[PDB]
């Protein structure tokens, strides 16, 4: 009755839905191919039933290029999966957003809202969508933007949660990043409802330091964000005390309509070998959330104030343990808030456990996602536009772009709608003094 | 022979109204199924108040249980009292309520309103005198602050004549579950000033107050909490249930209560509180019940009763004591704390002492008190909700919505309005 | 409906929740060493290859 | 690499230890079979304040 | 009389307190509907 | 509740932390790895009982040089602390207070701050931060700096404890050493609250006549300081008829806010075969208590004066036979106590009987504790400034500490405060004349 329809867009949201698909098998308990043990209606928030015992997807794999669903499509995933929601380009989109955007999308973008439109027919109430992807390539940015383009015009009224992989604020793997994450910026400000950011350097020092592995891959960077997306929309397939709706996320989380870009952290990364020395108790959890070395974005809170922060317990947890722990985090001056929000806190309880993946993460009783909207973005907002700005001085690797097609005046609106969302966050950081 | 229908509106009102259910069918002798196992034909007597006839002896609660999310009604029917409401009473649609009054009160909560008033019609006329209706809510959030409002003001306009009993959930200075709590409760509370004839604000943070320091409990849990409110939801209507001496049913508690008509705001208590631990070291008598009564930490609201003037109280007693102990102790009460009560009001005090007990002790007393703390209560979200709405933050959906930027204007302007009559009461 | 209020029962169901969490992170200690074996075969493997 | 996202065969040893659902069967056939409403002529008797039925041999 | 039967309310209370320990102790004593466990175990 | 971190930091502190920990194991009951053995609250204090009834230690090991840290997570205790807590460095401090309040210590301060947080927030009355640090090479001197000053700021009126080694009369075995102790002073004079100093000579000495040890090792001293910081700390982790806690001690031994540096001196320290000859009575064991051949310290009790001395008895005491003990002290004239001091000792009882590491120390069912603000400490503290003196005299050895930071003036600018000690002490022995 409440559902959510999964789109990955990208070599990216194509392995975090890998992942992401993988544990919530696992949590519901439906086996790779499908069919379950020998024998509910948590199945109803993210998959359907045939009749006969084949749990298959709400979800719409799309990539411009091959190899990347190939694998999807001979590993032991090939029967969860309907054989042909996994949508295959023929031509990569070449780290060029407006490749993906402008060129190479029109053959496939009617595939995509035919089988968006085809699995809302089969919805009852539609919560929302989850378009997970990066700020990267073309096939990550472009055909994401030109994607929400056409959910706005088709799905107005119906929500839009995003899950993107922001650039890495200091090394980073490509060269035009800065281009394509201000294109996709702008063009996913008006669009996208509540995009919650993710850093791959981030993960990187948290599994480095919390998790005790001096080798992690992209099997664990998002094995890691598997976890976190299973612990927003669980609220939904469980009950709870506290129990926390899709629209209430936004609700709660998106004061103004162009302030909708929250970091997010998880708790308990403890690592195996390493839990049998704590309590992992609420006040805890709740305060390894609140510091700052675990979040999933490169940025340092302490330069800018909290607006709202939702915790996202599943387990057996109390909610006056939830109580004394907002307590006791609300006394310290370290973390600030914002004066025009007294209370900035929402709680949200559910009764489960997290199921742990064979891997590097141990299970624990109690575990807490912390959303916040923080002003602390524009940091590395301003640090991608020095980026920009340096690159774009003299129209380096321009040419591609308005070879293919992309006209100049795009790349100005990118920079005059970003730098609005600067001022804005400004806006916003600074006190009421009327 | 009278009669009261039960409302319950969003999630806390469910879970409230639910432990409310499981508390007089327990005090009644009605199991689960809905037929009748008890020892005594006072029971039987006044069985339909709150339990309509059906057949065979499976006598129904008369609740509609509404909430604009098809997720707690599951719950509540899956509890240990589930089967015992009429499945037509379920009345939900799967909407996004949002925590939002807005979306309670002008859209889906007002595209269900019809259905569910056609509900409480039949409810209604399927009576012989009803006293009136009492809704369970949480004014901090939406459904039972949005819809609950707009079922009042609907309810009022039919019958206009019945006493409305709105048990609320207000929201608490320590912690907010919800981050709109001001801007939910200001508007709830503003719908609530000029419908109801009694509400009953209940904070959270007293509620575990009394779990922690009363009943020196370790982990309190959301079914205690309830359990704790249920316990005077089921106390106060207990002259209308039972024989006794000094009858006192909810409008003579009304009238005998609230002097000017919009200070109708109360405080519950209940006080035969004690530890497992502490109970052996007791001698539960009506003196002492008076003192737990009257002491500030068995209180319901999270507002000190020794910052402001007592306008009223009543003690519902019950069971089977003397009552030169009450008539005593309520002068000597009196005479004690002078400065605390009103006087241009004097013999401030009500005593109202039904007969039958509340199993498992021997005499109990539901406490109810128009002090004037509710000053601090309502000054409190007053600042919340201007230091919220000045900044113009966390609104941009009720425009959308369709809210207007003075009806906001409006709602504070009335809740301050609220408050400046506990001003003058204060300083005569 | 005793189940739902006795506040004992639920500490005892911390209890056995926290022994079945200490027991299921012992198998999974198992698990990750089998992981470190499976490791190490490799790397012999690689180094018979290089050979 | 993508091969991990599928490997490792679940034992009966790894899930997480209990399960709280939230079973809608009750929503699930009651929603779609109505809500009911109040469509009908009124059955109500002839209500009076407390003398229902009452006595007038008070008179000639 | 007001004194015997205030005893016997008393050892009442006492023998129910007896009889709490002992039904905690057996509901205490192992206790798990098929639905409170994911088909990953049954 | 009861509560008391211990942060070790250095050589000599881990070292002997090593021991100090092993003491306070075998007394309460963990074992090597923990999980009580069980089949009664003390670990409480100076523990914390985390999930699944274990045994976690209250301490943060630190120290810039992996040699000593490493040797205790692969022996023994390599359960006890969760490897988070024990901090170590990558270059060591070479003997120089500047390596430490300057540079190799910026970077880890950091950390052992952060890491001081959470260990007291799992607590609930914190009793004192027992900080065991030598005062010689570097990390025991420079390292502590930084610390003292941060914890003095943020931890304020809470207790700070500092058992620190005081420098050696002759031996010594570091040529730079001299200089560190009238730098280190600089800041246990001014962030301190009492630190317990006590010299490596001695315990010397008494090993070979009482303990009759002819050769003992390191290990074989860190276990006699075990014994005296265990009696310190036994009154908050056992029981008692008089007991005495932490802060007790501090507001009844240091007179004027600045002679916050007493000395220890452990009772019945028998050998075996040689206990079967004594009674161990109470008044015998503080006859021994106050002799001038068993101080901690080289310095002689003779020369000088009681400011005001502090008794801890453990064991089987009768509290009417430590009154007759003390008055049959108070009564000689050799003992002398400053005349603005009346009231003489006060006295702590604990039933605890003091536990044997199968090692020295023999059985004996009483001891007891003897702390003292002597003002005779002057001697050794005046034996330090003719080093500094002899050695800035020829500005040896200091184009090190000021390469590595420290500019010069440090060493006149403490050296002068240092001498401002000293006349604190010759005068706080001054004879009231008025
Ligand atoms: N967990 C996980 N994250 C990934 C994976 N692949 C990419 N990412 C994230 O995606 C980012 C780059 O995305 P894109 O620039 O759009 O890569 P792309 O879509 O393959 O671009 P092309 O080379 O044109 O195919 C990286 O910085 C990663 O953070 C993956 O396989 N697993
Ligand atoms: N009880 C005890 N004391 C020791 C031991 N080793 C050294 N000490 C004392 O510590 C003093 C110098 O050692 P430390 O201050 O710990 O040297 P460090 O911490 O390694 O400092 P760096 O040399 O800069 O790394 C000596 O004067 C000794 O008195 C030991 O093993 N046990
Ligand atoms: N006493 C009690 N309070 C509850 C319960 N469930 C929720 N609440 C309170 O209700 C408040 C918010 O509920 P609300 O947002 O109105 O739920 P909604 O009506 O579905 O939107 C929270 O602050 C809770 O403290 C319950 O079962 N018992």
């Amino acid at each position: 009755q409440r559902e959510c329809i999964s789109v990955h867009v990208g070599q990216a949201g194509v392995q975090i839905g890998n992942a992401c698909w993988e544990l919530y098998c696992l949590e519901h308990g439906i086996q790779p191919d499908g069919q379950m043990p020998s024998d509910d209606d948590s199945f109803n928030t993210f998959f359907s039933e045939t009749g006969a015992g084949k749990h298959v997807p709400r979800a719409v794999f799309v990539d411009l290029e091959p190899t990347v669903i190939d694998e999807v499509r001979t590993g032991t995933y090939r029967q969860l999966f309907h054989p042909e929601q996994l949508i295959t380009g023929k031509e990569d989109a070449a780290n060029n957003y407006a490749r993906g955007h402008y060129t190479i999308g029109k053959e496939l973008i009617d595939l995509v809202l035919d089988r968006i439109r085809k699995l809302a027919d089969q919805c009852t109430g539609l919560q929302g969508f989850l378009i997970f992807h990066s700020f990267g390539g073309g096939t990550g940015s472009g055909f994401t933007s030109l994607l929400m383009e056409r959910l706005s015009v088709d799905y107005g009224k119906k929500s839009k949660l995003e899950f993107s992989i922001y650039p890495a604020p200091q090394v980073s793997t490509a060269v035009v990043e800065p281009y394509n994450s201000i294109l996709t910026t702008h063009t996913t400000l008006e669009h996208s409802d509540c995009a919650f950011m993710v850093d791959n350097e981030a993960i990187y020092d948290i599994c480095r330091r919390n998790l005790d592995i001096e080798r992690p891959t992209y099997t664990n960077l998002n094995r890691l964000i598997s976890q976190i997306v299973s612990s927003i929309t669980a609220s939904l397939r469980f009950d709870g005390a506290l129990n926390v709706d899709l629209t209430e996320f936004q609700t709660n989380l998106v004061p103004y309509p162009r302030i909708h870009f929250p970091l997010a952290t998880y708790a308990p990364v403890i690592s195996a070998e390493k839990a049998y020395h704590e309590q992992l108790s609420v006040a805890e959890i709740t305060n390894a959330c609140f510091e700052p070395a675990n979040q999933m974005v490169k940025c340092d809170p302490r330069h800018g104030k909290y607006m709202a922060c939702c915790l996202l317990y599943r387990g057996d947890v109390v909610p006056k343990d939830v109580n004394a722990a907002i307590a006791a985090i609300k006394t310290k001056r370290s973390i600030q808030f914002v004066d025009w929000c007294p209370t900035g806190f929402k709680v949200g309880i559910n009764y489960q456990p997290p199921t742990v993946v064979p891997g590097d993460l141990a299970k624990v009783q109690r575990a807490v996602c912390m959303l916040s909207n923080t002003t602390a973005i524009a940091e590395a907002w301003a640090r991608l536009d020095h980026k920009f700005d340096l690159m774009y001085a003299k129209r380096a690797f321009v040419h591609w772009y308005v070879g293919e097609g992309m006209e100049e005046g795009e790349f100005s609106e990118a920079r005059e709608d970003m730098a609005a969302l600067e001022k804005d966050y400004e806006e916003v950081g600074m006190d009421s003094v009327e | 022979m009278r009669e009261i229908v039960h409302l319950q509106a969003g999630q806390c009102g469910n879970q409230i109204g639910a432990k409310f259910w499981e508390v007089i069918s327990d005090e009644h002798g009605i199991d689960p199924t809905g037929t009748y196992h008890g020892d005594s034909d006072l029971q039987l007597e006044r069985i339909n108040v709150y339990y309509n006839e059906a057949t065979g002896g499976k006598y129904v609660p008369r609740a509609v249980l509404v909430d604009l999310e098809p997720g707690t009604m599951d719950s509540v029917r899956s509890g240990p009292f589930g089967q015992i409401f009429r499945p037509d009473n379920f009345v939900f649609g799967q909407s996004g309520a949002g925590n939002n009054w807005a979306k309670g009160h002008y859209t889906e909560g007002a595209e269900l309103v019809d259905s569910v008033l056609d509900v409480v019609r039949k409810e209604a006329e399927s009576c012989d005198c009803l006293q009136g209706f009492q809704l369970t809510h949480s004014l901090g959030g939406g459904t039972g602050s949005g819809m609950g409002t707009l079922l009042i003001s609907k309810i009022r306009e039919e019958y206009p004549d019945r006493i409305m009993n709105t048990f609320s959930v207000v929201p608490s200075p320590k912690v907010s579950d919800t981050v709109v709590e001001p801007y939910n409760a200001t508007l709830s509370v503003h719908q609530l000033v000029e419908n109801t004839d009694e509400t009953y604000c209940i904070d959270n943070e007293a509620l575990y107050d009394i779990c922690f320091r009363t009943l020196k409990l370790t982990t309190p849990t959301y079914g205690d909490l309830n359990h704790l409110v249920s316990a005077t939801m089921s106390g106060v209507t207990t002259c209308l249930r039972f024989p006794g001496q000094l009858n006192a049913d909810l409008r003579k508690l009304a009238v005998n209560m609230v002097p000017f008509p919009r200070l109708h705001f109360f405080m519950p208590g209940f006080a035969p509180l004690t530890s497992r631990g502490s109970q052996q070291y007791r001698a539960l008598t009506v003196p002492e019940l008076t003192q737990q009564m009257f002491d500030a930490k068995n209180m319901m609201a999270a507002c000190d009763p020794r910052h402001g003037r007592y306008l009223t109280v009543a003690a519902v007693f019950r069971g089977r004591m003397s009552m030169k102990e009450v008539d005593e102790q309520m002068l000597n009460v009196q005479n004690k704390n002078s400065s605390y009560f009103v006087e241009w009001i004097p013999n401030n005090v009500k005593t109202a002492v039904c007969d039958i007990p509340p199993r498992g002790l021997k005499m109990s007393a539901t406490f109810i008190g128009n002090s004037t703390a509710i000053q601090e209560l309502f000054k409190r979200i007053s600042e919340q909700f201007t230091a919220m709405f000045r900044r113009k933050a966390f609104l941009h959906w009720y425009t959308g919505e369709g809210m207007d930027e003075m009806e906001f204007t409006e709602a504070e302007s009335n809740m301050n309005d609220l408050g400046n009559p506990v001003v003058t009461r204060g300083a005569c | 409906q005793f189940r739902e209020c006795c506040e004992e029962l639920r500490v005892e169901l911390f209890c056995i929740h926290q022994k079945a969490v200490c027991e299921e992170r012992k198998a999974q200690i198992a698990f990750n060493e089998e992981l470190k074996r499976q490791k190490l075969v490799e790397e012999q493997m690689f180094l018979k290859l290089w050979e | 690499n993508s091969s991990n996202y599928g490997e490792f065969l679940p034992m009966p040893q790894f899930f997480p230890c209990y399960y709280t659902p939230k079973e809608q069967v009750f929503s699930g056939h009651i929603r779609a079979t109505g809500f009911y409403q109040n469509n009908t002529l009124n059955t109500t008797p002839d209500r009076t304040r407390t003398l229902d039925f009452p006595n007038f041999q008070h008179t000639l | 009389a007001e004194k015997e039967e205030e005893r016997r309310e008393f050892e009442a209370g006492i023998a129910a307190e007896k009889n709490f320990q002992d039904k905690i102790e057996k509901i205490l004593s192992t206790h798990v509907l098929p639905r409170n466990i994911h088909p990953m175990r049954r």
